[PDB]
């Protein structure tokens, strides 16, 4: 066996080498703030909130991405972790519209539970936001890019699982859209799965819109009978 | 200064377009100057090559680079809507642009403006009646002790006077093509006030080689 | 004899739009073959 | 040595810096270009890198990291992948044109100092990524490598070594965020110019995958004069840890704007008033000095009298050298406007792939806007450097930190003409 040891918090565990530092965490059992990275997805590193702190290192590395050394330990909660982290959610709801009672992700959005749990509780932006034109990609996906923070789950689905390579992100800077840039009706047989993998509320269940409310809906596990899959 | 595209009459997929085979021979090239299994990374220039041929790109260009070089288009529309040299739009058949980044706008690139709009009468972003002149705004162009500057097309005109760019413009009216230089006392880089160094002669090879080279 | 007061650099008045492009085309004859990737594209 | 500058005209690595010579091979190589390459394409990698180390030549890019172990991070044998040495030639930072001179006028230097690069780390071919604006450049480097094919310098049996080499020349389409080297590795590959996460570095997977090291133009024109002159020649100039010539472009509200070669450890106030002409106005006149360009914070007049223009006495004076990029600004220029502008160039060139630097440039924009009109509070100020401290740090590229420099430094140095501004604001407004 291979397995070097890190440190997470003062206390030791044993990973294959390789293993990322939000992975090294998860293992020892805390789940690291994230918006771009998903464990089914390539690697992207670009909304800065897995930015953690290593002791010994003036530097926040990005947990996402940057994999463990021998001897490395994570300050997963210390002053410039949350400072970061705090700083990352105000750059995030800098431009965010004010849309939640109208939003179909409210109750089970990413971006409100992580702005109560890690960001901070008032806004120092005194300026007007963006606003992005909305597009259209199918009578599957309502779309509301006002609210899309280009986190880049959108082109790597479409690139790495569907395979279908017609999404990306047009533009530089603050003005950069994630669309197609033409008229494209955005239509595979993975197409919704999309709606599951956008952490905020651009992306919404067309036929499921503006109908229900995650906190007064009852799960009930059950089976796909449409396919031989299961 | 947009980054979608509606389906207009002048710029539409079925707009006719196709290279010339000199300029399918310069693809070629451009081709093998890179190696196999990367022909991807001829997407940036020879959609150049596209401008070149027009002056503009229409979404035709797009997809015949996707065509050619087996990409996606949605790669080649990333890259045409990234970098800021893909005119997107039919520009003038002279392209003048304006610096006003900070070591240039010390040095009063606003009066080189105003004598654009005095001169042309028309705005930042606007084209003339006749379609020869654009005129926009421009970042630094790597031409900053040589302020004020401007480029036009591929040229520069550096070290610039409200009567020299008037006289530049009548120039250009004329159909002549003017010299790419500054236009002070100075030639390329120099001081205007004499040089400074390099006025003694070039010392030639063998000057002072280690030994055991 | 040693001349430092006229700018030698006057070729570039005698450049086109396609100088560039062209001078890449008559430099690849010049050049070795590539290497490969073992693949035709990593899409392929 | 105590006194430093005065770099004596035989001394000067670049000359026909101002196109004084013929910049073809036949004026190249009667300035003592191509002298016994062959020799040092034979004596070895190690050899060569030992001699870069001897010289302490440092990275000229801006980022100041020493270029000998950065050269020596090839020093691997090959895993079945090729190995490629790719010169940057971006030219994005204002303030700096030094790079398009040695491109337009000496490109035999820069050719010989990709041979003996690529030679250095056993590189298989060399990329040159120019600008796409600076088309007569491109062309004039063309025509370098042309004439070098043809004669036989480069290509298959590269000046007669047994080792080949190619020299490729790709354009840019416009971006000043490709000179970063993440991002011009990418803009190579037909992607946009995004820079990636280091790690991986580079000099393990760069370009195509393949290993990969970006080195700036000057830096790979002297390498040939330093392996030719010697260690100890170069490593003679300037203080210890700081050794060199480098190229200063002094640009601004001076007599003479111009670009000009000099030591290391000259100082400012000196190299304006010898090579450039002093300030308009007189030497009092000045108000504040930019020592390397927008990425780097202004230095006020009460410090630039007695500074030295290298990295660590820069750093000292909690600034930065960067590219030497002297930008002068007299008592008659508005500096809030000049940092305005400063940032809104940030604001119109960033890749905004990751999002403290795209959200917080265009937050800074608004707030250097407002300030400029004077719509603004004392209490905002303080804020706007806490959002500088949450941008320096915190994004994947060093475009954030180049952004949030200028401001902390305008902030620190000219805060009471802020707050007189707001204030003659606030009392005629309202
Ligand atoms: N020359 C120009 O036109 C401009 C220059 N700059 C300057 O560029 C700098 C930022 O660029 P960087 O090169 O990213 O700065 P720096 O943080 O990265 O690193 C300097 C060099 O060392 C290399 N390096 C450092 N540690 C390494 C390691 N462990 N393994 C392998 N390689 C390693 C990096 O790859 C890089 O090439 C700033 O100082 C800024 O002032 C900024 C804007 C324009
Ligand atoms: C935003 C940004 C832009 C840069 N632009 C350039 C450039 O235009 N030219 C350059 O030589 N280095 C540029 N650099 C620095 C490079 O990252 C790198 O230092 C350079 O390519 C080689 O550095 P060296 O001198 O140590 O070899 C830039 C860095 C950043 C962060
Ligand atoms: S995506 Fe989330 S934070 Fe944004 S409006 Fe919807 S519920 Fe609110
Ligand atoms: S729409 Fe959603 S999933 Fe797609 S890039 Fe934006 S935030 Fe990410
Ligand atoms: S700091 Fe800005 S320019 Fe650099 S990677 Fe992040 S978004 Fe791109
Ligand atoms: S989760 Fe690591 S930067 Fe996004
Ligand atoms: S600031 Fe205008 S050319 Fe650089
Ligand atoms: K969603």
């Amino acid at each position: 066996s291979n397995l070097i040891e890190v440190f997470v918090d003062g206390q030791s565990v044993m990973v294959e080498p390789g293993t990322t530092v939000l992975q090294a965490c998860e293992k020892v059992g805390m789940q690291i703030p994230r918006f771009c990275y998903h464990e089914r997805l390539s690697v992207a590193g670009n909304c800065r909130m897995c930015l953690v702190e290593i002791e010994k290192a003036p530097k926040v590395v990005a947990a996402c991405a940057m994999p463990v050394m021998k001897g490395w330990n994570i300050l997963t909660n210390s002053e410039k972790t949350k400072k970061a982290r705090e700083g990352v959610m105000e750059f995030l709801l800098a431009n965010h519209p004010l849309d939640c009672p109208i939003c179909d992700q409210g109750g089970e959005c990413d971006l409100q539970d992580q702005s109560m749990m890690f960001g901070s509780d008032r806004s120092r932006f005194l300026e007007g936001k963006r606003a992005v034109e909305d597009k259209n990609i199918g009578p599957l996906v309502k779309t509301i890019m006002t609210r899309c923070i280009q986190c880049t789950r959108c082109i790597r689905f479409a690139s790495e699982i569907a395979g279908v390579d017609d999404l990306g992100t047009t533009g530089r800077g603050n003005d950069m859209q994630v669309g197609t840039y033409i008229e494209k009706m955005f239509m595979s047989e993975l197409s919704g799965n999309i709606i599951d993998i956008c952490p905020v509320g651009a992306l919404t269940s067309k036929p499921y819109a503006f109908t229900a409310r995650p906190w007064e809906t009852r799960k009930t596990e059950s089976i796909d009978v449409m396919d031989a899959v299961g | 200064a947009l980054f979608v595209h509606r389906d207009t009459p002048k710029n539409n997929p079925e707009t006719p377009f196709d290279f010339t085979p000199e300029n399918y021979k310069r693809i070629e090239a451009i081709v093998k100057n890179y190696p196999e299994g990367h022909k991807a990374a001829a997407v940036l220039p020879v959609l150049d090559l596209a401008q070149r041929q027009n002056g503009w790109l229409p979404i035709s260009a797009m997809n015949k680079v996707a065509e050619i070089l087996q990409v996606p288009p949605m790669r080649v529309y990333e890259v045409a809507t990234f970098y800021t040299m893909y005119n997107r739009k039919p520009v003038g058949k002279y392209h003048i642009q304006v610096c006003t980044t900070t070591p240039c706008m010390l040095r009063n690139s606003d009066s080189i403006l105003e004598a654009i709009q005095k001169k042309l009468g028309i705005k930042v972003g606007e084209t003339t009646p006749d379609k020869l002149f654009t005129l926009i705004e421009v970042e630094c162009l790597g031409a900053c002790v040589n302020a004020p500057m401007v480029q036009i097309n591929d040229n520069y005109y550096e070290d610039l006077t409200p009567k020299d760019i008037e006289e530049i413009i009548d120039e250009l009216k004329a159909g002549k093509i003017p010299k790419p230089g500054p236009r002070s006392g100075r030639f390329s880089c120099e001081p205007a006030g004499g040089l400074t160094s390099l006025t003694e002669p070039p010392k030639g090879p063998g000057f002072g080689v280690q030994a055991g080279l | 004899p040693f001349d430092n007061t006229t700018y030698k650099n006057l070729q570039h008045h005698d450049y086109s739009t396609y100088t560039f492009l062209d001078l890449n085309l008559d430099l690849s004859k010049f050049r070795m073959p590539q290497p490969s990737s073992g693949r035709e594209s990593p899409r392929h | 040595k105590t006194s430093f500058g005065s770099l004596k005209d035989e001394d000067r690595i670049f000359t026909n810096l101002y196109g004084r010579h013929d910049w073809r091979l036949k004026g190249a190589q009667s300035r003592g270009d191509w002298y016994k390459t062959k020799e040092i394409l034979l004596k070895g990698p190690d050899w060569i890198l030992g001699e870069v180390k001897t010289s302490g030549l440092r990275g000229r890019g801006g980022a100041g990291f020493p270029t000998g172990l950065k050269w020596s991070f090839m020093n691997k044998p090959s895993d079945g992948r090729p190995k490629y040495l790719v010169v940057n030639a971006d030219e994005g930072e204002p303030g700096t044109c030094k790079d398009r001179e040695i491109i337009r006028h000496d490109p035999h230097k820069l050719v010989e100092g990709c041979l003996v690069g690529g030679r250095a780390m056993g590189a298989r071919a060399a990329y040159i990524y120019i600008r796409g604006e600076f088309y007569n450049e491109a062309s004039n480097l063309q025509v370098a490598i042309r004439e070098a094919y043809e004669a036989g310098l480069i290509g298959k049996n590269a000046c007669g070594s047994g080792y080949d080499f190619d020299v490729f020349v790709v354009r840019g389409a416009g971006a000043y965020i490709c000179g970063e080297e993440t991002a011009l590795i990418e803009s190579i590959e037909g992607k946009q110019g995004k820079p990636r996460l280091k790690p991986p570095f580079p000099a393990d997977v760069g370009v195509f995958g393949c290993p990969t090291t970006v080195a700036n133009v000057e830096t790979v024109a002297v390498s040939p004069t330093i392996c030719r002159r010697g260690g100890a020649w170069f490593a003679s100039f300037g203080r210890e840890r700081n050794s060199g010539t480098k190229l200063f472009n002094i640009s601004g509200h001076v007599n003479n704007p111009c670009t000009v070669e000099e030591e290391m450890s000259v100082p400012l106030k000196e190299l304006i008033e010898k090579h450039a002409g002093g300030v308009t106005g007189g030497w009092d006149n000045l108000l504040a000095v930019i020592p390397g360009g927008s990425s780097t914070p202004l230095i006020p007049k009460s410090v630039c009298e007695t500074v030295l223009m290298d990295f660590d006495a820069l750093i000292q004076a909690q600034t930065g050298l960067g590219t030497a990029a002297v930008i002068v600004m007299d008592r008659s220029t508005d500096i809030v406007k000049a940092i305005a502008r400063l940032i809104e160039f940030y604001k119109h060139e960033s890749c905004g792939q990751c999002t403290p630097c795209r959200e917080g440039v265009d937050w800074m924009n608004k707030v250097m806007a407002r300030f400029v009109r004077g719509d603004a509070r004392p209490a905002e100020i303080d804020s706007l450097w806490e959002i500088s401290k949450q941008i320096e740090g915190h994004t994947i590229c060093a475009l954030g930190d180049g952004a949030a420099w200028p401001v902390q430094g305008l902030i620190r140095h000219f805060r009471p003409e802020l707050e007189e501004r707001m204030q003659r604001f606030a009392q005629q407004h309202q």
